[PDB]
RNA sequence: GGAAUUCCAUUCCCCGUUCGCGUUUACGCGGACGGCGCAAACCAUUGCGCGCGACGUAUCGUGCACUAGGUAUAGUGUUACAAAGUAAUCUACUAAUAGAAUGAGGAUUACCCAUGAAGAAGUUCAACUCUUGACAAAUCCUUGUCCUGCCUGUAAGGAGUGAUCAAUCGAUCAGACGAUAUUAUAUGUCCGGUUUUAAACCGAUUCCCUCAGGAGUGUAACUAGCUGCUUGGCUAGUUACC
């Protein structure tokens, strides 16, 4: 039982999806690299580290290139700040926020998809 | 070779020649426009120096000659340390070069010793430490900078490196268009030796001297004359970026490598010269001699071929492979 | 006999095979060198030494270059240009019997043998997860 | 063409003839050598130059060495004793006709046929009286 | 023995010979000349002396006219352009015979005979190419 | 395959031609000479050598006399006033391959093809008016 | 009449030959420059001074370039890759006559024919040898 | 006529005789050398030269080698083992007329004539005893 | 043949003539002596130098005495009491034919031929008046 | 001017003999001999003069007179008035107040913080180490100009000639070398005397105790290059300057 395992990233219908596997486990720091060229690859990392007293302090990197060398790549850094106190049922309801922040049709994942700001 | 008379004189003692030479056995080479051909040759001279009375003409029974003195029986044990020794010498890089090869090295030290100016600034410019990139670049340290991005201020040293970026063309097209399109002859020599004893006293000294030319055929070198660079006049510096001297680089790397690389070859001819120099005693006392000479046509070159290591490889090239597969590339 | 000879390196089904051809036995170090071709050229090399009193040791280092050209302006340049390495030591006691020494290499033969997890791990740019 | 050719310098009829053979030709002087040896050879040297701006002075030497017989610890090496040395040198002006260039051969071949007054009183060690 | 007497210079093949002449010793210097003026007949000179404790200096010196055009007895400036110069340095060590000094003379001989590549470029106003 | 071999260097279409013969090789120049003596022959030398890493030079010169009241064999004073000389020099790039070097050789026989206004301005005496 | 008209300078058989034309006579140098831009031209030149007091110097100089195609800063311009230099000078003394101008003009014509061994050497970049 | 002639200096019977001749006049030194090598050749000198206001003075010195062979390394040579020096000078005053000078050769003639003591004394080695 | 020979000085008659007989050669003077002691003979010399560039020249000296017998100490000795010394130098360029040099010898033999008068103002103590 | 007057006047107011010298020799120059009270008046005026602690042996510790003498002799105290005229942006709090490029770095979240590897090396192999006079003017005859009846530690202690020793009738004390050589040779190192008579001389472990303790140990040239020579095949070779 071990969740840094294969999971699909992109859900690009069922055919051109790019399904991203774990490569390195080093300090501590997850990874993921898809299985292509290494400079074609996409590129997911986490960590968790307790920040404080109070605090756990998450952090996602997600690098899209566009596609044997990438002509420029994207870059997400996000981090998420949860205290000690929350319980499961107070988890799970942080991860609807974020799901729910970038379902298809809510104004931020509508804006990216057009590069465009708020309006 | 010691001395020897061909004037057939003869003595009278008291109580017979006293040196005999056969004829001037003259053969010639076959000669091409590239390369002149070797031809057989052969000299001696039996002789008889002090005393009944001997033929100096039929003392080629006690040595182990032919009648005509050109056939010599070398013993095995030195005509096979002759031809390993020989041979080892071909792969090993130990010979000697031609004309058009110490013409070719030289301008192939000018791409090393052009490709260690840039490669030595370039990456000084990555690391910041402009007071290094100005001395590869024969500038002034005392200059200061107006531009402050580190793709800016490579730009105000344009006059500085574009002089570099030409002069690795006048010694990139040399190569690729000329040099290494021409023949390439080499050159490699051994001699072995031994002492022999017969009973018939006579003491020998039988001697092969093996010198064998051969001449660079490769594959890979024709590979990289069918290679090109860009013209670094004819790019627009300001609108590419920073990382594009790596992308410049490229066709040098893959000389650097390409040249240093073993490389195959094939023979033209060789000669393999004979020298026996030796005396015998035959009371009745007597002392005749041989120094004799002939010279072969037969090749002793493996038809499995031998991967010479590279004349290419020098003190310059194996630092400019040093550079890049070190700071450009890792 | 000698072993220092002629062998396959990589088996490409008969057509395109790699041969590896000696060339130079200088300072103890033994190299070989592909086959006379059009290409950059591969080494293989093979080094011997006793390191300790009960040690002995075997350098061996593979070479792998790609060179890649296009056809701009009526030229052949060199578009990329790489090379993937190899780097193996063995450390081996004098104490090994011979049939000892048929087990260390049998031992490397079966670790890269096709459908194990490091040759599956190398063939499709992933680690062991 | 070329007259850098082999000639024979003592022509003792036909039987025992010295013939002399083209070997170097550093810095413009032609230079004839007996066989290889170096030590025991006679030797020929020609050559040409401008001298002035209206004469032209030929450079002929000859060294004639005498052969000999040296035996050092029974081993018979042949060895020159001594030579001799023959050097002229003809300085002839440019407004010379070729039919008065035969003029200067015919006196220097007169000169030395056998019975005139220089070459027999040579070979007598002798002088002229 | 007399050997200063008469002989022939250049041999025209019966006629047409100059018959060179005795005209002077002084001061050892054997002098032979033809019969006209001096500043348009042939001359011909012989000394000997030792040079050092080994060797003797043969020196003998042939001065020929130029006969093409040649005003017969008249005057003709400058004189260094009308006449050609031989000099001759034969250095013979005192430990040669009468035999060996007959070698040397035949080498002379040999040196200038016709044909040969020496004498061969002098009447063609050539060197050794 | 010599080039140093005998050619015609003027003809008269026939008979009356003047053929110039190979001489001498001093000093890497090679000359040519008429049949005629030092100071009314034609001559020719034609001397190659490599100025810089990129230019090959070649020197070329030629001597002709002046024809009118000349005197057969005789002395001429002033030299300097009898001799026509000419000098050519040719810069090659070493970049230029054989066909390259065919059109240079052209480009000199159309220059002083007769007819052409420069070889009949020197047949003149005149300038280019 | 006027000799400073049109000629074919390299001639290669009607079709593609390369004629040159009058366009400058300044400074006492004469100039014919081809149909061609300026830098992609053959260049050809004469001039006339009195050198000395009893000589005539002539000075003709031919500039052969090498056609291409240079992308100078994106922009493709035409312009010579190379240019090879023709340089000679003939020294014609004032006591010439027309018929001894005729001479040196087909001593420049006969060292120049096709099959010469100075043009032929010039051709298969060949020593003369 | 001359006295500078070959004479004979040692009348051994008609065989072995040493029949000397002129070889040089230089500085007023008549020199005479027999004909053989010139290690092992004999010599005689003389000249005559004004001594003082009153007196000429002869000045004759006589050579008289053994004839031996030099072998050094093994080469052979033809040198003289030691030599005889004969240095006689005589003195004659200006008064003497041609008979007075032949009563001087007539003492010269009886003291060396044999059956004397002083020639018996040579041909013993001893003094006078 | 030779031409120091014997010769008659003074003629007279022939009883009573002084023959002159050659001596002495050395340092290239010719010297002929008569048949007296060597204080009351008589003596001619003659001697050829190459004076100028361009000239010959003679030295002719002659010595008559006067006879006599001076009483020195009380001993008698043959000497000259007066001697007359003649003395010419002739001086005959480089350009002279033999048929010009039997011109001078004419001119020398008339000038001092009896009925002359510069012989006749010597045999009278006379000067040309 | 005046007074008295005794009133014409005052007073007062060579010769010779003879030896030596010298070639100026029938001459020179020498030498030796010979020749207010008194007083007086002249009279109405003068002078005069318990309760605290400790021990016991009811004991210790702390808070003219007068005194003597007697023979009657001695001593001593413009607001105002009197008045047309003088004197003069966001904030908080609320009816008010104050305050304005990166980091697996942190946050009370549009804020703060900080900076501007190789190695034909080795093992204790996922961890390390090693190595790189003209003239003008007015007012006009006028100017102005030219021993003990001592005591105790009782065989001890404290307190008031001769006599040893000598032996004599004597002394006492009152060249090597297991070095070298060229080998009897250089060498290395450390006149009498007499007698010795072929020679010379004289003339953790031990220990201990009261015992769970202590002690101790690279660059530009310059030659050449010919189908010919070859006594070790050529396809290069030596010189300069860095």
């Amino acid at each position: 039982a071990s969740n840094f395992t294969q999971f699909v990233l992109v859900d690009n219908g069922g055919t051109g999806d790019v399904t991203v596997a774990p490569s390195n486990f080093a300090n501590g720091v997850a990874e993921w690299i898809s299985s292509n060229s290494r400079s074609q690859a996409y590129k997911v990392t986490c960590s968790v580290r307790q920040s404080s007293a109070q605090n756990r302090k998450y952090t996602i990197k997600v690098e899209v290139p566009k596609v044997p060398v990438a002509a420029w790549r994207s870059y997400l850094n996000m981090e998420l700040t949860i205290p000690i106190f929350a319980t499961n049922s107070d988890c799970e309801l942080i991860v609807k926020a974020m799901q729910g922040l970038l379902k298809d049709g809510n104004p931020i994942p509508s804006a990216i998809a057009a590069n465009s700001g708020i309006y | 070779m010691r001395a020897f008379s061909t004037l057939d004189r003869e003595n009278e003692t008291f109580v017979y020649r006293s040196n005999w030479t056969p004829g001037r056995f003259n053969s010639t080479g076959a000669k091409t426009k590239q390369w002149h051909y070797p031809s057989p040759y052969s000299r001696g001279a039996l002789s008889v120096t002090s005393i009944f009375s001997l033929d100096a003409r039929s003392c080629y029974s006690l040595f182990p000659v032919s009648q005509n003195l050109t056939y010599i029986e070398v013993p095995q044990n030195v005509a096979n340390r002759a031809s390993t020794e020989v041979l080892q010498k071909v792969t090993q890089g130990n010979f000697n070069l031609g004309v058009a090869l110490a013409e070719a090295r030289s301008t192939a030290s000018q791409l090393a010793t052009q490709t260690i100016a840039l490669v030595k600034a370039y990456t000084a410019a990555r690391r910041g430490n402009w007071r290094q990139a100005l001395r590869y670049l024969a500038l002034n340290e005392d200059r200061k900078f107006r531009s402050k991005h580190v793709a800016g201020r490579w730009l105000e040293l344009q006059f500085g490196w574009l002089p570099l970026m030409s002069d690795i063309q006048g010694a990139y097209e040399m190569l690729t268009k000329v040099h290494l399109q021409e023949f390439l002859p080499m050159r490699a020599v051994r001699q072995v030796g031994t002492n022999i004893k017969l009973d018939g006293q006579t003491t020998c000294n039988i001697s092969r001297r093996i010198v064998i030319w051969f001449y660079i055929n490769d594959a890979r070198l024709a590979w990289l004359s069918s290679l090109g660079i860009l013209n670094p006049l004819g790019i627009v510096w300001e609108k590419v970026p920073f990382s594009f001297v790596v992308d410049w680089l490229l066709p040098v790397g893959n000389m650097l490598e390409g040249l240093t690389a073993p490389v195959g070859c094939s023979y033209m001819s060789g000669t393999v010269t004979d020298v026996i120099t030796g005396e015998s005693i035959i009371q009745g006392t007597a002392k005749a001699q041989i120094s004799a000479m002939h010279r072969g046509v037969q090749s002793v070159w493996p038809t499995t071929g031998a991967y010479v290591k590279s004349p290419f490889s020098m003190v310059h090239t194996l630092d400019a492979l040093a550079l890049i597969r070190q700071r450009l590339s890792r």
